[PDB]
């Protein structure tokens, strides 16, 4: 409900801002038009802390000394099944961290949540996208009302920027890993009260690479080559985990071409490959075709003569996946399998190999199994199985999991019993602009405009999805009088 | 150098809708534009927009029951509602006057449109600049940077459609 | 999500490139 996106076009004398944003926000954070624009990915900045208290004598412990707590009576209606509503009394308990809430299990657990002291995040976001230039911009973002994201910009001047962006806690001691568990709640050792400016973090601008990137891999191949690495940095803002195959091929895709055009930009972001295939198939094969058993050796020739693209008439591409769940887990994030570990040193050419053929043969035999009761077959069609359904319409599907490489993502469900899956998560708003003069940009949303019962228009973009036939987007005055269906005047007077 | 193209300034207020159902907002200052988009919006997301504010108010339990009472117990032990009030109080004038406008937009499609409003979101409307800061400080704070799921030892994201 | 900025000297015409793509739920 409250991830649903919406696209949308403003103008007055003084601004023009163009793109998608979450339904209810009065600001689009998916923003471009003639000067500028910005993109957001999601970093999972930490900040807050979830602390464990302990429990003594109707208070907590803190530095030695029992504490009390915080409280107030307050309450809330609650409606019942015949319509009435009745009060309810909730108790709010509070430590010097901030309130307190009880799990299941007993745990007391006391959150402590950053920048709760910055009104400003919608106007931040408000000059951002209408900043007349990167300086203007940068002093916006530098204000740090915007707690969280990854956050890219471009403009018609040539600046590129990636920051990783949020409102972090400045901490003494202590790794990421430390900071995302339960915080013991006994001492003021780990009561942090301030928070990192923005030149703390990591940034990057018009790199020698000539690119920046992010696909929620952590910031430390933001561009290639890269300017900064995580020592750099204190080690509580991001992890320095294995960047995803989706993360590796985002650098290839752009570190590998040069003289871009729009075309040709528009045409790698649809890039869909089985990486994970590259990485495992060539040990998995000639180990599987030992196996005696015939399935085993006709499902390794089915996989080797693949060509490791998630296309819609792959016979091979859901066998795969069936394989990859269980040597890489049900979230294909799994290194254990691995015969080589992902190394920084080389951040996107590992992990590779398998570490246990036999074993892996032993998975493809489940992975038959599965597919089969899945699917039906070994060798249905992927865009037969994997369809994009909106009311009436149903077109074949194509690409897939970020996880085992497809840069474009369809995270598809689990299947009905006739073996049809859908995107459950994935490609939304999905737009490509050149800062040419004028500029020229292309876009589509996969689940249309509108969510109003009987609208025309939840349903009319997804064939176009189906083909990668983007719309052009349409900023001119003249461009808008040609297209438009509907005019509704209004008046404002406050 | 070259300047970018001449930007348009808008003579009248009006929404041009493409035939993909995108709202093209032309306003002559900055509130105009804000109510239109805030009345676009309400045309194409109106009752999912109410009841997330709903909600943000702290009053999903009130006006929905039980599916809807973890999220006010996490919001009102958060101060999520109070401190948009707080938040809204310290906007600057002129981006307060344009929340107001957005608001407002949303009001005036639902009082010209009362068909395309759902009965059981009814009850939300009006909206004001705070139901406007409220749900966004939900989002930002108490759904991004921190899920109830963590902080109360669940796990799985939402799950109403 | 994915997030590419594309700066001048990298294109053939000589102008920035930006593609948006956040991922989210569909909740069909």
């Amino acid at each position: 409900d409250y991830f649903t996106l919406y696209e949308a076009h403003l103008v007055t004398p003084d601004f023009e801002i163009y793109g998608a944003t979450q339904i209810g926000l009065p600001v689009i954070r998916f923003a471009f038009n003639q000067r500028m624009g910005i993109t957001n990915t999601v970093n999972g900045m930490v900040g807050a802390t979830n602390y464990r208290l302990t429990l003594q004598d109707g208070g907590y412990l803190y530095d030695g000394q029992v504490r009390p707590f915080e409280r107030r009576q307050a309450s809330y209606r609650l409606r019942q099944a015949d319509g009435t509503t009745v009060d309810k009394p909730l108790e709010i308990r509070s430590s010097v961290h901030g309130p307190v809430f009880e799990r299941a299990d007993g745990t007391a657990v006391a959150v402590r949540v950053a920048g709760l002291d910055r009104p400003g995040m919608l106007e931040q976001y408000f000059d951002m996208i209408t900043a007349d230039s990167f300086d203007d911009y940068e002093a916006a973002l530098a204000r740090m009302q915007v707690p969280t994201f990854n956050i890219v910009y471009a403009d018609r001047e040539g600046t590129i920027n990636y920051s990783f962006n949020g409102v972090a806690p400045k901490r003494a001691e202590g790794d990421i890993a430390f900071w995302q568990g339960l915080v013991p709640g006994d001492s003021s050792r780990y009561l942090w009260t301030e928070t990192h400016p923005l030149d703390d973090l990591p940034r990057v601008t018009n790199p020698p690479g000539g690119f920046v990137q992010n696909s929620n891999d952590p910031p430390w191949t933001p561009t290639w080559p890269v300017t900064y690495t995580p020592k750099d940095f204190p080690s509580y803002l991001a992890p320095q985990t294995p960047h995803s195959l989706r993360a590796q091929q985002s650098v290839r895709l752009m570190s590998e071409n040069d003289d871009l055009t729009l075309e040709r930009f528009m045409a790698l972001q649809l890039s869909h490959r089985a990486v994970m295939a590259d990485r495992t198939l060539p040990d998995l094969i000639p180990a599987a075709l030992i196996d005696p058993d015939p399935e085993v050796q006709a499902a390794a020739r089915l996989l080797a003569a693949w060509d490791r693209e998630f296309t819609s008439d792959s016979r091979a591409a859901l066998l795969f996946e069936e394989w990859a769940r269980l040597f890489a887990g049900q979230n294909f994030a799994g290194q254990a399998g691995f015969a080589t570990p992902w190394s920084l040193d080389k951040p996107v050419s590992t992990p590779y190999g398998v570490r246990d053929p036999k074993a892996a043969v032993d998975q493809l035999r489940t992975a038959i199994a599965n597919t089969k009761r899945k699917y039906g077959a070994i060798d249905r069609p992927f865009g037969d199985a994997s369809r994009m359904i909106l009311n009436d319409v149903n077109v074949p599907g194509a690409a897939g999991y970020g996880n085992l490489g497809s840069f474009r993502v369809f995270t598809w469900s689990d299947p009905d019993e006739n073996g049809v899956r859908t995107p459950v998560h994935g490609e939304t708003w999905v737009a490509m602009i050149e800062f040419s003069t004028p500029v020229r940009a292309y876009g589509l949303m996969s689940y249309g405009n509108s969510r109003q019962p009987g609208t025309t228009h939840y349903s009319d973009q997804i064939e176009r999805v189906s083909r990668a036939d983007f719309r052009e987007l349409l900023l001119r005055r003249e461009q808008v009088e040609a297209a438009v269906q509907e005019r509704t005047p209004f008046n404002f007077k406050p | 150098p070259q300047a970018p193209i001449a930007a348009y300034k808008p003579r009248s207020n009006e929404i041009l809708w493409d035939g993909y159902g995108v709202p093209h907002i032309y306003g002559v200052d900055a509130p105009s534009a804000f109510y239109g988009y805030g009345w676009a919006q309400a045309r194409s997301h109106g009752d999912n927009i109410l009841r997330l504010y709903g909600e943000a108010r702290g009053k999903g339990a009130e006006y929905w029951g039980p599916d809807y009472e973890q999220t006010t117990v996490w919001l009102l032990t958060n101060g999520v509602p109070e401190r948009a009030q707080q938040w809204y109080a310290q906007q600057s004038p002129d981006f307060r006057a344009n929340l107001d406008a957005f608001a407002a937009g949303i009001n005036a499609y639902a009082q010209q449109n009362p068909d395309d409003i759902s009965p059981d979101v009814r009850q939300v409307l009006p909206v004001s600049g705070a139901d406007v800061v409220a749900h966004a400080h939900r989002l930002m704070n108490f759904l991004y940077v921190a899920s109830p799921g963590r902080t109360l030892g669940e796990g799985d994201p939402p799950d109403l459609a | 999500s994915n997030s590419w900025a594309v700066a001048p000297g990298k294109t053939a015409n000589g102008n920035a490139l930006l593609l948006q793509n956040p991922h989210l739920s569909w909740t069909t």
